[PDB]
RNA sequence: GUGAAAUUCUUGGACCGGCGCAAGACGGACCAGAGCGAAAGCAUUUGCCAAGAAUGUUUUCAUUAAUCAAGAACGAAAGUCGGAGGUUCGAAGACGAUCAGAUACCGUCGUAGUUCCGACCAUAAACGAUGCCGACCGGCGAUGCGGCGGCGUUAUUCCCAUGACCCGCCGGGCAGCUUCCGGGAAACCAAAGUCUUUGGGUUCCGGGGGGAGUAUGGUUGCAAAGCUGAAACUUAAAGGAAUUGACGG
């Protein structure tokens, strides 16, 4: 935020992206602190909108057929 | 647009630039990932068309 | 044992047995 | 659809119509002048057909390309030969509208 | 002993049932076996709601959702929480538990 | 240039809509997506009419 | 009566070569030495002359077509997707 | 149930109680003789000159009106088809499986079906060489039965 | 219940049941007069027709077969016979 | 990337973002105690090709049927052979971690394989751990297909048809809830009921636990293996369903 500040750039479209793929969907821990400190830093919000990798279908995901034993 | 809807995106490629104007036109559109996934509800049939023309 | 692991050890030694009397 | 239907009308031209089967006795009954239609398999050599054509034009008389070919007009014919020419001197079944 | 008259599953007229992967740990889980979560959040937290409107350039912006199905293999599922176990009389009933809107 | 300000409001989902209500009733219908596939050789002159006049 | 239990055709190579290489050649020999139905004249006198020639014995004609059979797969399909080809170039 | 499938359904035709012919029927035995000739000669199997018979000329049963059965109508005047319609249409139905079967030599379901059909030919014939219908050395070959229908 | 008649079951239920299934069998079909408009002829048709069924006099269409019963033209007429 | 790391990639621009290109897989969400199929199994669009159940039927034949040793077709995955292809995943293998050890679980890479065509193999917790055909014996609400009948609403049109809903009936299905029908060792099952009040037809098949699905013979297979299949000897229990308690990282 502070060097888009200083660069000259005022207001933000926001693309929020898990790792999509065959892997996990939801976003992780940091999206919500880090759009929550870019509207804190005082940089306007604009449009958001979710862009993660889904696929029609993929390939095999890792893993196995057993999974991740644990 | 004035008072259009919000889902709709449109690509918008740029062709040639003249002084300190980049002029674009249509590439594409699509309507937003929200969107696509809050019409796609269980219980219903969607019909799904594509079309080269 | 595991049902299916006595059937691989059984297999196992059969083939040794196998071969044991091709050798003959 | 059509092609049942112009085998079942062919199976019942045999059996109640008079035929015959061959490219000389269809080239002697078209100049007689007593062939109503002629079948061509699809298989026939193309200076027959075009030959054969030519007859049926000037004897006045129709031209049915069957889509098979000299062993299936003979089996559609009911016959364990290959037919490559046929005609019909009378259907008995409206094969030929009058 | 047969626990489930279901065998734990909604396979009734199928010889096959095609796989799917659990979201949690990749695990290969018949269809209609694993446990589906269609979660529906927004998109911010609750308790940042109020700054990313203060924050918006728009007046009347309403915040997009975020709709995710999840698939958990009945470890994940359990160890999770999603579901428990229940008692004999109890593991009759299938009406989903209560959203609890007030 | 018509196709463009013709989908803007989704006139080809709305009458689409409006045929299928004699076969099976829909609700949300729309173009989901447009994409380019080939450009006819950038004619500048198209450009500069589909910006300016 | 029947001759041999499995060999058939290539009885005529003995104990030789390996029973896995006259299994391969096997196949191929009869392909090979099958008389094909003419697709121009309709009779089963279609019959290998050299390789990748075949003559037909009624109406004498010769086409190119396979080195064992008559045609391969390769080609039929080629032929199909020229044939696709042409009807989407043209229209 | 089915001989060849795991159904059971019981669509069947209700024959009415009522065996006389109708007061409004004013079609004579002959007259129905007549129509039945015409028919095979117009190449209609007895089943569909029944069908053709109950849907337009009002006729409920041949065999109500007439006294005798439409196959034996058409076996006394001498017209009658050669092979039983059924046979004929079984043997049909095994050529059209074969001649789509050399041309999709992967279609295992259709090779299922063949068998099936040719099991049913197979039963049907051993039933007719058993009334004496068909001679007693009449064999279904597959090869031959091509020339044999359509 | 455990004196129900079956000797005697009213038409209403004696109607709903199958047609196998009913105390003697009966077929739910029938045969009409049909008429259509334009011609003086009457024609006899069978209520569940499997054939398109057209006029001597005429080269019109007076059913058209569907699954269960024959669809009449609009325009024709028809009646009962004998109940 | 993980619990933490590390192996690994990175000022040679790695990751990230953008635009393209290529390849091979895979057909999400819609997707259901929904459908079809003899099972195995089957989900992008469109076309072609045959096939099929159920329904409708006042069509036809007239007992042509049910189950079936021998025999025959199909038969997940893995595996085998030949030819293409090889993106991802990933037996074997290598390394990093963890550990007392760690040939593992976790991580990085990675061969065969996984994909397609042709040919084998014929096995699965191939499961409903539940033969097929036929009859009878409770209730209820749904759902799928077909047919039939009805207030109304909706789509075009000027009206009926025809679609979409609504309320019913019938038949064939996938199932569900409930019941002192009855059965059962019980769990439970409207079939696993109509069984000492024992007989509808018919096929396969079990005889305490091990030895053992082993040895040998035969037979099938390229192989792996498949089918058929003992005995000596050993043992007083092994098992099933429920109850109480104890224990659970
Ligand atoms: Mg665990
Ligand atoms: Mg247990
Ligand atoms: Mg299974
Ligand atoms: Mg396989
Ligand atoms: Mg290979
Ligand atoms: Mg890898
Ligand atoms: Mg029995
Ligand atoms: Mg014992
Ligand atoms: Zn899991
Ligand atoms: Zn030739």
């Amino acid at each position: 935020a502070q060097r888009c500040k200083e660069l000259g750039i005022t207001a933000l479209h926001i693309k929020l992206r898990a790792t999509g793929g065959n892997r996990t969907k939801t976003p992780g821990p940091g999206a919500q602190s880090a759009l929550r400190a870019l509207a804190r830093s005082g940089m306007k919000i604009g449009r958001i909108e979710d862009v993660t990798p889904i696929p029609s279908d993929s390939t095999r995901r890792k893993g196995g057929r057993r999974g991740r034993r644990l | 647009q004035n008072d259009e809807v919000a889902f709709r995106k449109f690509k918008l490629i740029t062709e040639d630039v003249q002084g300190k104007n980049c002029l674009t036109n249509f590439h594409g559109m699509d309507l937003t990932r929200d969107k696509m996934c809050s019409m796609v509800k269980k219980w219903q049939t969607m019909i799904e068309a594509h079309v080269d023309v | 044992m595991r049902a299916k692991w006595r059937k691989k050890r059984m297999r196992r030694l059969k083939r040794k047995r196998r071969k044991m009397r091709q050798r003959s | 659809k059509s092609l049942e239907s112009i085998n079942s009308r062919l199976q019942l031209v045999m059996k109640s119509g008079k035929y015959v089967l061959g490219y000389k006795q269809t080239l002697k009954m078209i100049r007689q002048g007593k062939a109503k239609l002629v079948i061509l398999a699809n298989n026939c050599p193309a200076l027959r057909k075009s030959e054969i054509e030519y007859y049926a034009m000037l004897a006045k008389t129709g031209v049915h390309h069957y889509s098979g070919n000299n062993i299936e007009l003979g089996t559609a014919c009911g016959k364990y030969y290959r037919v490559c020419t046929l005609a019909i001197i009378d259907p008995g079944d409206s094969d030929i509208i009058r | 002993t047969k626990k489930r008259r279901n065998n734990g599953r909604a396979k009734k007229g199928r010889g096959h049932v095609q796989p799917i992967r659990c979201t949690n740990c990749a695990r290969c889980v018949p269809k209609d076996k694993a446990i589906k979560k269609f979660v529906i959040r927004n998109i911010v937290e609750a308790a940042a709601v109020r700054d990313i409107s203060e924050a918006s350039v728009f007046d009347a912006y309403v915040l997009p959702k975020l709709y995710v199905k999840l698939h958990y293999c009945v470890s994940c599922a359990i160890h999770s929480k999603v579901v428990r176990n229940r008692s004999r009389e109890a593991r009759k009933d299938r009406t989903p538990p209560p959203r609890f809107r007030p | 240039k018509e196709v463009v300000n013709k989908l803007i409001p989704d006139s080809i989902g709305k009458d689409i809509e409006k045929a299928c209500q004699s076969i099976y009733p829909l609700h949300d219908v729309f173009v989901r997506k447009v994409k380019m596939l080939k450009k006819p050789k950038f004619e500048l002159g198209k450009l500069m009419e589909l910006h300016g006049e | 009566a029947k001759r041999t239990k499995k060999v058939g055709i290539v009885g005529k190579y003995g104990t030789r070569y390996g029973a896995s290489l006259r299994k391969m050649v096997k196949k191929i020999e009869i392909s090979q030495h099958a008389k094909y139905t003419c697709s121009f004249c309709g009779k089963t006198k279609m019959k290998r002359r050299a390789v990748g020639i075949w003559h037909c014995g009624s109406c004498m004609k010769t086409v190119a077509g396979g080195a064992w059979t008559y045609n391969t797969t390769s080609a039929v399909t080629v032929k199909s997707a020229i044939r696709r080809l042409k009807e989407l170039k043209d229209q | 149930g089915r001989m060849h499938a795991p159904g059971k359904g019981l669509s069947q035709s209700a024959l009415p109680y009522r065996r006389s012919v109708p007061t409004w029927l004013k079609l004579t035995s002959d007259d129905v003789k007549e129509q039945i000739y015409k028919l095979a000669k117009k190449g209609l199997t007895p089943s569909q000159i029944g069908v053709i018979l109950r849907d337009s000329h009002g006729v409920a049963q041949v065999r109500f009106v007439t006294g005798n059965k439409i196959l034996r109508i058409l076996k006394s005047k001498g017209l009658a088809p050669d092979l039983p319609e059924d046979l004929y249409h079984l043997i049909k139905k095994a050529v059209a499986v074969r001649k789509h079967l050399e041309r999709n030599r992967k279609d295992k379901d259709a090779k299922f079906r063949l068998i099936l059909i040719e099991s049913r030919i197979h039963r049907l014939a051993r039933y007719y060489k058993t009334k004496r219908v068909l001679p007693p050395n009449w064999k279904y070959e597959s090869s031959t039965a091509s020339a044999l229908v359509a | 219940p455990l004196a129900k008649d079956l000797l005697h079951p009213s038409p209403e239920e004696e109607k709903r049941k199958h047609k196998k299934k009913r105390l003697v069998q009966s077929p739910n079909s029938y045969f009409m007069d049909v008429k259509c408009p334009g011609c003086y002829k009457i024609t006899t048709v069978f209520s569940h027709a499997q054939t398109v069924v057209l006029c001597v006099g005429c080269s019109t269409v007076l059913c058209q077969p569907t699954g269960g019963k024959a669809r009449l033209t609009e325009g024709c007429s028809f009646r009962r016979k004998q109940h």
